């Protein structure tokens, strides 16, 4: 159904057979990150949950795999699973809790 | 030396035409095709090659079978090992058996 990501289709009629128009999605200006599997945060290891994490060099974020979008790294967005001495490659970052504005406020 | 079978058939007016493409350039084409696939991932065949570490992107295919990408990254060691005694499984039966 067409050379890309599939999003729709359209049939046309032609002699002797059929024409189709196939609408699809191509990504077009991507640029380099630094990525890490795992994020450390004291003693517990945050993976995304969908979603890629990547860094702009200074501070990490979490993005989606297909389109560029910077979200903070929140417990909302990534699930805990074991600790940090069994991921290769894992970083040492802070993770953002909601509760934390809205308990003083 | 002796008479040959090709040369016979081609003295009776049958002809064999070479392939369009050598052997060389098909392997160029497979190699191209391991490249794209081991560096990428499913990204160069929709577009744009973006380059990705090959644990992240095995962690995609085990997220797309319904698998946590957890288990990967715990379990990275024993999966590579698998995987390259699975190889060298295939090695052997290929340089065994010949049927
Ligand atoms: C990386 O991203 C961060 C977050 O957007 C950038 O930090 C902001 O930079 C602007 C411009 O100087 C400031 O107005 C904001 O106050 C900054 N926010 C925070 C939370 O620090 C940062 O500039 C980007 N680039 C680098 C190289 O770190
Ligand atoms: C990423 O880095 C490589 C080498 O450092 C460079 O050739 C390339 O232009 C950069 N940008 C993109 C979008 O790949
Ligand atoms: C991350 O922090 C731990 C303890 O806080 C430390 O042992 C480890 O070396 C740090 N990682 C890096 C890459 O410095």
């Amino acid at each position: 159904c067409g050379k890309g990501y599939h999003l729709m289709s359209f049939p046309q009629s032609a002699p002797h057979g059929v024409v189709f128009l196939h609408v699809t999605y191509v990504p077009a200006q991507e640029k380099n990150f630094t990525t890490a599997p795992a994020i450390c945060h004291d003693g517990k290891a945050h993976f995304p949950r969908e979603g890629v994490f990547v860094s702009n060099g200074t501070h990490w974020f979490v993005t989606q795999r297909n389109f560029y979008e910077p979200q903070i790294i929140t417990t909302d967005n990534t699930f805990v699973s074991g600790n940090c001495d069994v991921v290769i490659g894992i970083v040492n970052n802070t993770v953002y809790d909601p509760l934390q504005p809205e308990l003083d406020s | 030396a002796a008479r040959d079978l090709i040369c016979a058939q081609k003295f009776n007016g049958l002809t064999v035409l070479p392939p369009l493409l050598t052997d060389e350039m098909i392997a160029q084409y497979t190699s191209a095709l391991l490249a794209g696939t081991i560096t990428s991932g499913w990204t160069f065949g929709a577009g744009a090659a973006l380059q990705i570490p090959f644990a992240m992107q095995m962690a995609y295919r085990f997220n797309g079978i319904g698998v946590t990408q957890n288990v990967l990254y715990e379990n990275q060691k024993l999966i590579a090992n698998q995987f390259n005694s699975a190889i060298g499984k295939i090695q052997d039966s290929l340089s065994s058996t010949a049927s």
